[PDB]
This record gives structure tokens, sequence and C-alpha cells, in this order.
RNA sequence: AGUGUGGAGAUCGAAGAUGAUUAGAAACCAUUGUAGUCCACACUGCAAACGAUGACACCCAUGAAUUGGGGAU
RNA sequence: GAUCUGGUUGAUUCUGCCAGUAGUCAUAUGCUUGUUUCAAGGACUUAGCCAUGCAUGCCUCAGAAUCACUGCAGCAGGAAUCUGCGCAUGGCUCAUUAAAUCAGACGUAAUCUGCCGCAAAAAUCUUGCGGCCGCAAAAUUGGAUAACUUGGCGAAACGCCAAGCUAAUACAUGAACCAACCGGGUGUUCUCCAUGAGACGCCCAGCGAAUGAAUGACAGUAAAACCAAUGCCUUCAGUAACACCCAGCAGUGUUGACUCAAUUCAUUCCGUGCGAAAGCCGGCUUCCGGCGUCUUUUGACGAACAACUGCCCUAUCAGCUGGUGAUGGCCGUGUAGUGGACUGCCAUGGCGUUGACGGGAGCGGGGGAUUAGGGUUCGAUUCCGGAGAGGGAGCCUGAGAAAUAGCUACCACUUCUACGGAGGGCAGCAGGCGCGCAAAUUGCCCAAUGUCAAAACAAAACGAUGAGGCAGCGAAAAGAAAUAGAGUUGUCUUGUCAUUUCAAUGGGGGAUAUUUAAACCCAUCCAAUAUCGAGUAACAAUUGGAGGACAAGUCUGGUGCCAGCACCCGCGGUAAUUCCAGCUCCAAAAGCGUAUAUUAAUGCUGUUGCUGUUAAAGGGUUCGUAGUUGAACUGUGGGCUGUGCAGGGCCCUUGCAGCCCGUGAAAAGAAACAAGAAACACGGGAGUGGGUCGCAUGUCAUGCAUGCCAGGGGGCGUCCGUGAUUUUACUGUGACUAAAGAAGCGUGACUAAAGCAGUCAUUUGACUUGAAUUAGAAAGCAUGGGAUAACAAAGGAGCAUUUUUAAAGGAUUGGAGAUUAUGGAGCUG
RNA sequence: GGAAGUCGGCAAAAUAGAUGCGUAAGUUCGCAAGAAGCAUUGGCUCUGAGGGCAA
């Protein structure tokens, strides 16, 4: 995913484009998704970054997921 | 009753989850111990699959390690002295996870005496001798001892298995929690 | 209830109600084949529209596809079993050439009539109706029995009728 | 908990017709789970026709008369899965749970000396208390000293009546494998290499006699020798080898004019 | 066209007045005339605001013209 | 079957709707109805209200029987009651519900888990006998309480007291020696050496749990010194370790990854864990079986939680959330467990025109209808998931419930009463009342399918089950199929006609019977010595129509713009093709009309695939942000032979072998090429360190062990460390993906709708019978391809040669750990 | 009991400070508004936050 925000401590909201296609117009939506992500100070992350991300358990009420590395 | 659930919760755009369910007994929370210091009082907790939690409301000794001798022994706490949570649980004597007590520091010195011959057989003799070669006991913990009472923090969870037992405080977090409590 | 037996439909009406060379057709049919009702020669529709539906989309495919092979052989063995089709052709392509005659031909009362023992196809439904034939000693009562070709040779009156060897 | 199955929802592979009652014996917790295991009711009902309801398969289960594994079973409900040796000492008849060509559950006979055998499949190793290595097979035993080069996927085959472990074989380039779910269940084939994919579900890919190739997840593939050629356990008549659609059905439609 | 505040106020001219015409004539016609019509500043944002024909881009036959800029003689 | 027709004009060509038409397991209603098969069936309105009855119990060889119970002569049954298990399943319904639920696909290393499978178990000072000791050993443990008896209270209550008895596998208690291995701490205890070493004494050292401290490996440098201790040969080569009684009784758990598994040390459980049930029954005093139960453990069956992509309409809903949790952090608490789930404290976050927030209609899928294709639509309802039991909320027990044929309370209704009190929950089955357009019997049965359970069946001895099955009612719907077949004479080659002859057959009536749990249906038959029935075959077919659309009368009476018809156009005002009737004819036919929805018809919602000058419809004009869309270019591979209606030595096909496959530069190396590459390095790396009956080591040893291609160079497998980086999308393969349903193979259930069966053999069984195959959006997983595209970066002046040798400077063996230094490899100039 | 008194709620009763939350029609957009309403405040013993000077 790319960063999104950096505003909170030790998390991140990154976001995942994609196309959705809808199958009676034969053609493609852009759509996005936003995940909080728990950033390690290993990383220092900006916006536009590209992180993979990893699934862990619950962190918080919305943290899934861990940052592993950024691009 | 209590629950865990996340319904009543706002969803993150704000908006209001509307309930469709009635309250399920696997989501119960339980009202918290509560634990003071004073002599022992548990009430076992009957908890999902039959096992018991004890719930203990008073309590005044503890099993403490000295990490450093790699030794423990059970002790009677004296006073907490330190919550990061709230000093209104010191003002109440509250024992909790992480909490530091002042723990009653004789037996450490008794300890210290039997495996060093130290007071703050010839082959015991031997073996006090086989030790004290790398061994330097600190400044920051002997002076504690001499006055018999120790800073420990609770490795336990007295709400959950009705101890609090604990371990001494050394080193930069002894410091720390020295400079916190002057 | 918790009854999971299967049953469809094997006919359909036609799109337009009064159509004059369509009704003629059908009465022609009737006539000449003795039926009691449109519904016989719409099955036999249904049955004609299922089977070209099938060999039009086994011919879209590249005649190499394991699925027209399987298929298109099964519906010739089909075609041949029963005397919907001659046994000269073979191609994939006759099936598209079947008409309601062709289906038609293949009733027990048409072949009955044809084998000689009734005097009209109406004296053929009454023999199969009141249990005077047999194909391969079973007694056939239904008319609408579609006959191999097999089973052109073992049509004679049933044994217990009073027609073959029964009081 | 669920006591209940019904019989749309039970497996396809239990022949359990769809208008002959509502229900299906569901499997008890045992040996193998519920959507690979063959009920010892469905066995002695439905595949031996031992019993002709399920009245008489209670009749002759509750008397001990069948032996999974060399102990009598009197639980209809016993799940009674893949590899089990399965016993009934009063009519003779003795064979192993197998899977053939077609995936179905098969019943190959086995003469003695052959039924004191199983081959079990190693899913997990794990220390006991008191430094004890204990290997977890797919048929739920817990063996407590197995060969110190067991891995998990590797085959033990064990003696049943002794109790005690014969021989092992490791999960090995070349070795024979039978696949054990999927869409390929029953097929047998050669390991010719086994892709690792960590944290994913790792792909072996397989090789039959014929030569045709297919594939599958790691957790499908069943060690039972170390060739094609030489395997530890009988198989089923097919020999795990897949037929053309095709060929079956022309060889079944000339067969049957044979038999006319 | 209409609105507000200052200005302007020749002409024409909704309202209105008077005279005709007419069965009646609140109309058309005649003579007038307020608001308007003009200007500054601020509003209003509607027209058959029309080519009743959205914007950008490509191809596309013939003759005589026309507006602006270039080139040749 | 990729289909249209009637109505706008005096006529025409359009636009366009209205009407027609076909289907619906799609409902109702009307008329009609002989046979048979297969089936929906109080969802819609009122998750409205309910009389009565039934719906969940379980015992055998194997828990407890002194019934004052029965039979027999102690045996055997055994009411009752205690105990163990179940009652959290099934059945019903669809009210709630849009980051919820659900589908596919994933996780739980964040957890609980009775019943079932496979396993594990060495803690524990007990008992009986003489005076705490001694002796001894198959442990002969203790108090209760039901049923029962006595007295009874109460109108009643699936309401109750109090005294006597007496059991359990209920409850409580409790087992020394036999009996092991291993470790830690210690005596001012003895030997013995010069600080070792060994004995003996005692304190502990079991499973599980808690805290603490260690293990839970290594894996990019090859060598020789010194001090100390300790191993060795003799008086520094080899060498796993280990200061004896086991000279190899773990130097090596697992994963993708772990603070997990497991082990050692210390301290603590214990006031809420741990029997050999101090148990039961069988065979042969003796052994040997089958059960039953406590604790530990893990895998099976589950439970709970999390969420990758998708999921109606509405902006006349634009901001939503953050006192008092909203988004995140820290230390806690609570939970089985993660977590703002919650306390305290900090920081301002989080979401939204890619539609948040609010409002409305809906349980979600599997699937159904219709469909050339693309689509449109329905899905209360059989399978799967969720939810609820009048409404709300609490809770106990239990492995599991926020249970409702469990409890507690309130709100509505509501039943009995002696007026003191006591009760109730059909959205289970059947059945009422209401509501409605709208939906069956207060039936039979556990024979089948299953569930529970102390339980095979049977023998004095038959478990319960409205779950389920069976029948009744039932023109929802679906399949098959009667209402006649052959004639003769004449009448008028046929064909109608009045006859007057034959046969045939069911509907129906029955049965030696068959079926079925029993019945009923289906089949079989109308002698097998011995069995009923058609001629108006009265055993009598209807429902809508006859001007057009649209098949069928310019018939005859009646009415006279009335009555009426007519979906639309229209007909009827005295010669009605249209009304009311007769006749005749037409269509479908055991069915056929009507109403309302919905699909096609409809290219009248248009992605495929509409219209916008005048028919409805370009905004008055620009600017402009999300959005959508967006120009080229990095790129012809070459030689050789053969072969082709190639064509005007060349190019072009087909096809086999060559290429450093542009130039350059040569067995090795250099250029491109590689992350799936390269450079290192790991026996705890590879079925022993991979492909390329004798000898030797040692022999106090299950040393019963080990080697018997060396060596070089290459090719590999595994695992770690260091080094340039390329994705997505599309497309091809492959894997993973419940049945039912849809396609589909095979198969004469008489056919068919179906079903997954059956078929064949002179006969105790073959067919080692069959039950093929597919498709099933999107997302997800692995991988081949690189043409069209997308994402990201850059904006070309922050854009910077390979090696050789030399000097100058600043981890490994060495006997193994330690220490302590040389000596280097490895850094700039 | 609560305006039945009286011409008429005259008179009297009533409301009340501060703090937090909350606040309609209408509107010249300023208000209406202290609209209306709901809640809390004592005493003790403590805890937290909010500063200035010098080396
Ligand atoms: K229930
Ligand atoms: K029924
Ligand atoms: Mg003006
Ligand atoms: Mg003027
Ligand atoms: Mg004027
Ligand atoms: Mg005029
Ligand atoms: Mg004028
Ligand atoms: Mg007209
Ligand atoms: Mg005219
Ligand atoms: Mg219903
Ligand atoms: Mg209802
Ligand atoms: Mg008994
Ligand atoms: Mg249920
Ligand atoms: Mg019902
Ligand atoms: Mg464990
Ligand atoms: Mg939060
Ligand atoms: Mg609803
Ligand atoms: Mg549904
Ligand atoms: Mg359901
Ligand atoms: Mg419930
Ligand atoms: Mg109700
Ligand atoms: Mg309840
Ligand atoms: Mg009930
Ligand atoms: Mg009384
Ligand atoms: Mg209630
Ligand atoms: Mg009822
Ligand atoms: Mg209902
Ligand atoms: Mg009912
Ligand atoms: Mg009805
Ligand atoms: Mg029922
Ligand atoms: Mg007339
Ligand atoms: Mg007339
Ligand atoms: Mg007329
Ligand atoms: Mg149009
Ligand atoms: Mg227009
Ligand atoms: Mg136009
Ligand atoms: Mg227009
Ligand atoms: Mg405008
Ligand atoms: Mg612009
Ligand atoms: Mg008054
Ligand atoms: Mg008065
Ligand atoms: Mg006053
Ligand atoms: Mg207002
Ligand atoms: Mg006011
Ligand atoms: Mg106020
Ligand atoms: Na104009
Ligand atoms: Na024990
Ligand atoms: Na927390
Ligand atoms: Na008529
Ligand atoms: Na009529």
């Amino acid at each position: 995913g790319v960063v999104h925000s950096t505003k909170m401590h030790r998390t991140i909201i990154i976001r995942r484009n994609y196309l959705h296609f809808i199958k009676k117009y034969q053609r493609y939506q852009k759509r996005h998704k936003s995940l909080a992500v728990h950033c390690s100070p290993a990383f220092d992350p900006k916006q536009g970054d590209e992180v993979v991300i990893g699934q862990c358990r619950p962190l918080s009420k919305t943290i899934r997921y861990n940052v592993l590395e950024v691009v | 009753g209590i629950v865990r659930s996340r319904l009543h919760k706002r969803k993150i755009t704000g908006g209001k989850t509307k309930i469709h369910r009635k309250r399920m007994k696997a989501e119960l929370g339980r009202l918290p111990a509560n634990t003071r210091l004073g002599a022992r009082r548990v009430s076992p907790v009957r908890a999902r699959g039959g096992n018991f939690k004890i719930r203990a409301l008073r309590l005044d000794t503890g099993n403490f390690a000295w990490a450093s001798e790699a030794i423990a022994h059970r002790v009677r706490l004296l006073d907490v002295v330190y919550n990061a949570t709230s000093n209104e649980l010191v003002r109440t004597k509250t024992l909790v996870k992480n909490c530091i007590v002042a723990v009653d520091a004789a037996p450490f010195k008794r300890w210290y005496a039997k495996h060093y011959g130290i007071d703050l057989s010839p082959k015991l003799q031997r073996e006090w001798t086989r030790r004290r070669r790398n061994h330097r006991v600190e400044k920051a913990i002997a002076d504690q001892l001499r006055e018999g009472r120790v800073l420990a923090r609770i490795t336990s969870r007295p709400g959950q298995s009705g101890r609090a037992d604990g371990i001494l405080l050394e080193g930069a977090e002894l410091q720390f929690y020295l400079k916190r409590l002057e | 209830m918790r009854n999971y037996n299967n049953f469809n439909r094997v006919w359909k009406a036609p799109r337009r109600p009064f159509e004059k060379e369509r009704l003629d057709r059908e009465m022609k049919l009737c006539g000449q084949y003795g039926l009691r009702c449109k519904r016989e020669i719409w099955r036999v529709n249904m049955t004609l529209s299922k089977m070209r539906r099938t060999a039009r989309l086994l011919l879209t495919l590249p005649e190499n596809h394991p699925r027209r092979l399987l298929e298109g052989s099964a519906i010739m063995r089909r075609c041949h079993e029963y005397g919907f089709l001659d046994e000269e052709k073979d191609k994939l392509d006759y099936v598209l050439s079947l008409t309601v005659p062709d289906i038609l031909e293949r009733r027990l009362q048409t072949i009955v009539f044809k084998a000689g023992l009734a005097k009209s196809v109406h004296h053929a439904r009454v023999l199969i109706q009141q249990r005077h034939i047999a194909v391969a000693k079973q007694i056939v009562t239904i008319p609408s029995f579609i006959v191999r070709v097999s089973s052109e040779r073992h049509i004679a009156f049933a044994d217990a009728s009073p027609f073959g060897n029964g009081r | 908990a669920k006591k209940h199955l019904k019989r749309l929802y039970a497996p396809k592979d239990w022949m359990l017709s769809k208008l002959t009652g509502v229900f299906a014996p569901r499997p008890r917790p045992g040996p193998h789970k519920l959507r690979e295991c063959l009920p010892l009711l469905v066995i002695i009902r439905n595949r031996l026709k031992y019993a002709l309801n399920a009245r008489e398969g209670e009749m002759i289960l509750r008397q001990g008369l069948v032996h999974v594994d060399n102990h009598p079973r009197r639980d209809g409900k016993y799940p009674a899965g893949f590899m089990d040796v399965v016993e009934i000492p009063k009519t003779g008849d003795r064979f192993r749970l197998m899977y053939d060509v077609k995936g179905r559950f098969a019943l190959v006979n086995l003469s003695e000396a052959e039924a004191q055998i199983k081959l079990m499949k190693v899913v997990n190793l794990y220390t006991a208390t008191g430094r004890v290595p204990v290997a977890v097979t797919h048929d739920g035993h817990r063996i407590r000293y197995p060969d110190p080069h067991t891995s998990i996927g590797d085959t033990i085959v064990y003696n049943v009546k002794e109790k005690k472990c014969v021989d092992l074989i490791k999960n090995r380039q070349g070795k024979a494998v039978i696949v054990t779910g999927g869409a390929n269940r029953g097929r047998i084939g050669e390991i010719v290499k086994v892709e690792c994919h960590p944290g994913a579900f790792n792909i072996a890919h397989l090789k039959d006699a014929s030569g045709a190739e297919f594939a599958t997840r790691a957790a499908n593939i069943f060690v039972i020798g170390k060739d094609l050629n030489n395997l530890q356990v009988t198989v089923p008549k097919q020999q795990g080898l897949r037929m053309n659609v095709i060929q079956e059905r022309e060889e079944r439609l000339i067969a049957a004019e044979a038999r006319k």
C-alpha cells in the first residue's frame, strides 16, 4: 500500500487503490480502501511512500497490520 | 451484564451500530478485583471452560525474585509506593501488575549471608571464595537492604492469579523509579 | 416439505395462438398420426428444440474439443439408436435437419400401424392402450413410447392378449 | 454443538440417496475428520450389505464383531477413514479403506500379515513432558518415540497388532505418493519437485505412470513407497491411473455390448 | 424589462387622462402623459440568451466570391 | 424461433404511447372435472391472541433394592428414589439487520473445547495388632441423605414442614515397603592427596499452575606464543563430553516465523487442582479378560473473535465522530483470549461527493423465472449461515446458554381461588379465534431415516421421539393418459347419413392374494377343477369465442344509443357480422376463463444498443477542481542446404541442423545475462558428507561399534551471511473450491416426469458391477508470456574507470574452554 | 382544594446564585435567549494543573 497519513503516533494510514470491474458495462471503477497500520520506530515512512504490511493480531480498535518494509 | 463486544462502540465513520441481537454470555466481562494490601482473602471465579480464576481481594505476602542473584524469596509486602496509572491507586494501596511496592528486605540479607558470608565448615568457605570472584553487589541495592525495605515491581496479576509476586528493582529502572519517588 | 424428487415440464405453447398455417399443419399431423391433442406435437417440438440447441452449441466449438467429441458422439448414438437419423449420416450437422415427423415416425402407435398389426393409427392407439402390444415380451401401454431400431423386430401381440396366447 | 447431519449436507462419497431419509449418521469425533471419513454404519449397511438397515447395523456393531485397526468398535458413528484396516473375523473379510482413482472410498481386500500393517502420515512433531518426542499421524495416533529421522510429511509403516513402528518412508523426490484430497484424490504419482511457498500452501508436482503430469497442495500427498513399482501398500484396481473420459465411455459401451 | 441610491429628463412612452371607432371597446387609431427610456455605483440572472443544432479532434467532391496576413511575377 | 400486430390522417411517411400476444414451483377467484403418478400447502395481513392434548428422555452381564412388590424355592424379575449422561441438538419463524449479516477466500503464534481417537502416570507415612515406639501387611475407611415409615400443613399449587431408618461409581478421607534414573543445597562428620578427590549423615528434588534466571544453536579471515588450571605420550598426535561403579542413558523440539514445545536452577500453590473410583461384571483359589472413573496431554468435533474482495434505493439526506471513547500511544484491568472492551494519563486524530452521516425497503447465499447474446427480475420457504421465542433486561447450572416446553423482575394481556394465595407464553404438531383475496386432520406409527442414552437383538423382559415417516384434505405446479376400434346394406372413388353386426378394453365390482408397521394407493387376476361386468358404450367434456388485431357465420329470432358488449379500435339510435338467444362453426382441452404482479415482447433505460434542427430532449457564455480521456519514439536477428503456380543473383513460404544471437574481444577469459544470480560459509546440510563371512581402528563397552575409490577439478542439493532491485493489469496454464439445483455420460423404472439404479448366470454367485464428466461471478493462491496499458520515479550539470604489484601509516587452528599478547588477512594516502 | 374569589390573579405566593449540558416558532441575520428545560454545588482528607529568581 501507499502511505496516506503519518499524523498518529506509531500508526499510519495506508491506501490500497485498485480497479473494480463492473460486468454489465465491461468497464472498471477506481476504488480505494484505507487501513490503519502500526509503524515501528525502525521505519520512517513519508506520505506517498510504498509499504509492505503484514497481518497481525488486533493491536487496537482498527489496527490489524504491521509495517514490514518501506520502499 | 458487562460486555466486551464492539457493538456498543461507534463505527470509525462516527455512525451508530444498529444492534440486532441480545448480548451473549461468551463476551462477558467481570468486575475488577481492586486488590488491596492486607491479610489474605481470595475468591474463586468459575470461568469459561470450568477453570477457576483466583480473584484476590487482599494480599500481604508475595514471592519476590532477586533477578541478578537468580533467586526468589517469600516476603511480606510493606507499602505500595508508585503506580503509573494513577496515584489514587498508591493511596488506596492497590496491588496491580507493574505497581512498585516495598518488600521486607531481611530475608534477602539472610540469604546474602548464607550464600556469600557477608553481613550488610571449611568446604562452605571454599564455596564462598569460589563465588565473590566476579561478584559485586550494587550500592543502590545493598543500601536498601540495610534499611530493611527494597523496591520491587509486581510481575503477577492479583486479579487473575490471586498472587502478588514480583522482582526486585535494579539498575536504570531502579534509578528511574527512585527519581520519580523524590 | 424436505422432499427432493425432481420434476419438469416437457412442452411449451406456441408464441402465436392463431396462425392459420401452423394450425392447419398441426391438424394434419394430428389426423395422420392419430393424436389426441396439440400437446403431443408440442412435446415433440420441445424435444427437437433441446436437441437442436445442443447441436448448435457443439458445432460452434472447434472440431477436436473434448466436449464436442463426447457429446456429439452421444447425440449421434442416441439419434441412430432411436431411428431419428439414418445410420448412413454420422456428422453432427444432421441433427440440425431433424423434423417433427422424424420423431413422430418412431412412436409405438405409428410403428404398430406400419408393422401391419393394426388397420390404422387409430386402431393402433386403442390396441396399445388395451395391452395387446408387447415389445420384447414386455407389454407397453404407452402410445408415445419411442421405439429403438433394435426393438422393431420384437414388436408382436402380447402373450397374455387374446390376439397372442391368452384367454 | 451439532448432533445431527442432514443427508443433503453429508459427504457425497457416502452414496446416501436424497430420497431415503432426511438424516445421515453424524460421525463422532475420532481418528479422522468427518468430511474425510466413512462411518462404520455406512460401511456395514451400504458398502458390505451385511445389515439391511440401521437396526441390524447396531446389532452387528454393538457385539464387537467389526474390528478397526485390531480393536472392536461398537459405535456406528465411529469415523473410520483412510488407510484403516477393517476386519470382521466371523465372516473372514478384511480390507483397507482407500481412495480409488475416481476419488471414492474403496475397500481393498487384504491378506493376513498385510492387515497387520498400516501406513500413517506424520502431520506434527512435538516434545512431550520428560523430553519425549511424539509424532502425530493423520490417523490421530500419537507415537511416543518415532524414528529420529522422522519429519513432518513422512510416512510411518506401522504394525497395528504389535503397536510398533516398522520402517520410515521419507518424503523426497522420486517417491511414490497418493493424493488424499482435492480434485486429484486417488491418483498415484511420483514426486518430481515440491516448490516451497513459505506462509502459503506448498505445491507438489507429480507424475503418474502414464506420464500425465498433475499437481496438488503438499498437504494432500501421502508417501506410500519408494517407487511406483514397489509400493509398501496394495492399491485399488486402477492403480491410481486416471483414464480418459472418452476412452472410459467407449470401453464401457463396448464391454456392455459384449455382455449382450 | 425590473430593483436601490445619486444624477439627468430632449425624444419616445407601460399606468393614467381626453377624443374617436364600435353592439360594447377597459383595444387597435388620434392628442397627451407618470414610471421608465440615458449616466455612475450596486442588484437581479431571465429571452425564439436560436444555427431551436454542446466542446475538442480526423476524412471528405466542384465553381464563383469575400475579410486579414504572407509568397511569386 | 435473434418474430411482432391493432389505434392519431380525407390519404401518406414518422415519433410515440396505449392495447394485443407468450411464460411464471405466482398468487387469488369463477366455471368444469373420468383414471393414474409426483408434489407445494396460515410466508405475504397480525414476530396477532390462544382452549385442549401431545411434542426429551435414557439400564445391561457389567452404579445404588429388605417395596411391608411379584414368581419360584436364596434365585430371578423389579415400582420408587439417589447417582451418571442428555435436554445449548432437532423443530418453528423471518421481526430485527448495510464496516451488521452472508458468499468465496483467509487467520487465531489471541483463545476455550464435555462426549470420541491415540497416548501419559514411580509425588503422597496408610492399615491392623501390645505397651509415640515395636512388630506385621491382599488397606476389612467415615459420616450423611433419598426412596420407605410416622405425624402432617395447605382450597389449590411441576406447593410445602418435622422426626425416625438405610445405599452408592453421591460426598468425604486415605494408602508406608515392594519402587528406578537424574539434580541442587548443605555438615565446623570421616578418610586421603596438595587444594583436589571419595564416602556417610539431612533438606529438597512428581504431573499441572505462578513469578524469576538460563537453554531453545552455528553458519563471508587461514597461523604460530605466554601465564593459570586441566586433559593426554613418556618418566603436543588424537581428542564428543563426563574427576568410578551406564569408558555414547539426547552436544541436535518445531515453524516461514515464536517470549511457543521441552529441559535445568530458585521460590511459591495447598485457604479454589491431581484415587489404584477404597468401583462394577465376566471366564478359569488362581490367574486372565470386559467395563467404569480422577489428573496430564493433543487431534478430532465444535465454540468465540478478526476481516481480503463483493452486496438495493435516496442529496427535497453534506458534513460525521471527539462532555461521558471519537482515532492513536503508555502502564494497567477484564476476558478463554486479542482489542478503547474498560480505568487513569497523554497526543489530535479518524471518516467523507470513489457518497460518509442520516432516512427508506429488505434476513444473506446455494439457487428460481425469463433469456440469441448482453441482461431483467424473484429468493419468507427444504441445504448452509445468522437471529428470536409476547416485549425488555438480568442470571444460575453447565464443556457449551445470556437457554425460554430453565430461573428472576417489570410492562402488557391473561387462568384458578375457599380471596389467604397460586399460576401462563404453540414464530413445535394438531386444532381454535381473529385477520385477511389468500393456505389442510385436535388422524396412524416409530417399520424406514436419524438424535439422545446406563442402551445390540432375544429371553417374565417391546426406551423416548408431532424430529421423521404414513395416510386424510389439497385442479399451486409437474408426468402419463380414457371418453371408443373394425365393419355390412342402401342412401349420397371417397366422406356424411339411417342402420345392424362383430370383437376389444378400462372406469367400476371383487380376490388365493399382493403392498403396508397396520391400513390405503399402485401393480397381478377375472381360473389354476372352481371367479363379474358398456350400445343412447345416458360410463352422455368443458371453458371461452366467431367485425379487426385473431382461428371461426355477410344464418335465424328479440331489442332499438335502451339493455348490454367492448383489454384497444369500436358495436347498439327498427334489416346489429359485435348486445340477448337458437343453430352452426372455431381454439385449447380435463381443463379453460378473470384479477393483480412480474419476465419476454421493449434498441420504450440502449455496455453490447436509443434519442436530442423541426416529434421529448444541448446548459445563455466562459473559467474550473475531483473524474474520465490523452501524440510519436528505445524493436525488421543473421548465415547454410533442401523445398514451394513466390514475384519482378535478390525477396518470399515450408522445414532440419548452425550462431559470442549487433559490433568488437578470445581450454580458460570478455560482452551482454542473471535475485529463480553471484561471493562466502555451515555435519546438527544429503535414507549417514550426493552425482562424480577377510583386513584395518579399540575391545573394563549390545565397540554386537566404524572404514575398505583415493586425489584433483566440476555439477549439484539443503540452511545462513553479504552484494544488484520492478510491480500491477491483461492473457495461458495449474491448484483450491458442500450437497440439492443447472448441463451432461450410462441405464427400455412398460413410457415419461423421475431415480441412481441394476444386469447377467441350470440355480449358495459373477459383473473383482456402476454411481463418468463439466460449468458455477468477483476476490484469493502459484507460475509461463510481454504486445496493449496502468502505477511509481526522473525533469537530465548533486551529474562522478577496471586492474597489478610494492612499500608508509592506522575470526581460525595451534590439546579444548578461559585469560593474555604476537602474527596476520581486512582501511586511506 | 387551587382563581371556584374578583371588573380584572389586585395582593400575596412563586422563580432565584454559580457551573455544565440544552434551547422552538419567528427574524431587519444583529437576535429571539437567562427562550424553554435537565443536572451539580456542604464538610473534611488528599491529588493534579496553571510561575518567578539565581548558577
Ligand atoms: K430451545
Ligand atoms: K401429506
Ligand atoms: Mg428599466
Ligand atoms: Mg423623461
Ligand atoms: Mg409622449
Ligand atoms: Mg378588431
Ligand atoms: Mg395613444
Ligand atoms: Mg382515423
Ligand atoms: Mg374527409
Ligand atoms: Mg410454514
Ligand atoms: Mg403471520
Ligand atoms: Mg439386566
Ligand atoms: Mg437449531
Ligand atoms: Mg409451520
Ligand atoms: Mg503443553
Ligand atoms: Mg479508538
Ligand atoms: Mg422484514
Ligand atoms: Mg430465503
Ligand atoms: Mg435454517
Ligand atoms: Mg437463542
Ligand atoms: Mg405470538
Ligand atoms: Mg430465557
Ligand atoms: Mg412452546
Ligand atoms: Mg383457607
Ligand atoms: Mg417472559
Ligand atoms: Mg399449532
Ligand atoms: Mg407463523
Ligand atoms: Mg402448528
Ligand atoms: Mg389457495
Ligand atoms: Mg413435521
Ligand atoms: Mg332485428
Ligand atoms: Mg339481427
Ligand atoms: Mg355492422
Ligand atoms: Mg425512442
Ligand atoms: Mg433539440
Ligand atoms: Mg429534434
Ligand atoms: Mg422540441
Ligand atoms: Mg444560466
Ligand atoms: Mg478547462
Ligand atoms: Mg371567575
Ligand atoms: Mg363569582
Ligand atoms: Mg403583582
Ligand atoms: Mg430557529
Ligand atoms: Mg418569545
Ligand atoms: Mg436556566
Ligand atoms: Na432565431
Ligand atoms: Na500417581
Ligand atoms: Na490493553
Ligand atoms: Na352469437
Ligand atoms: Na357474448
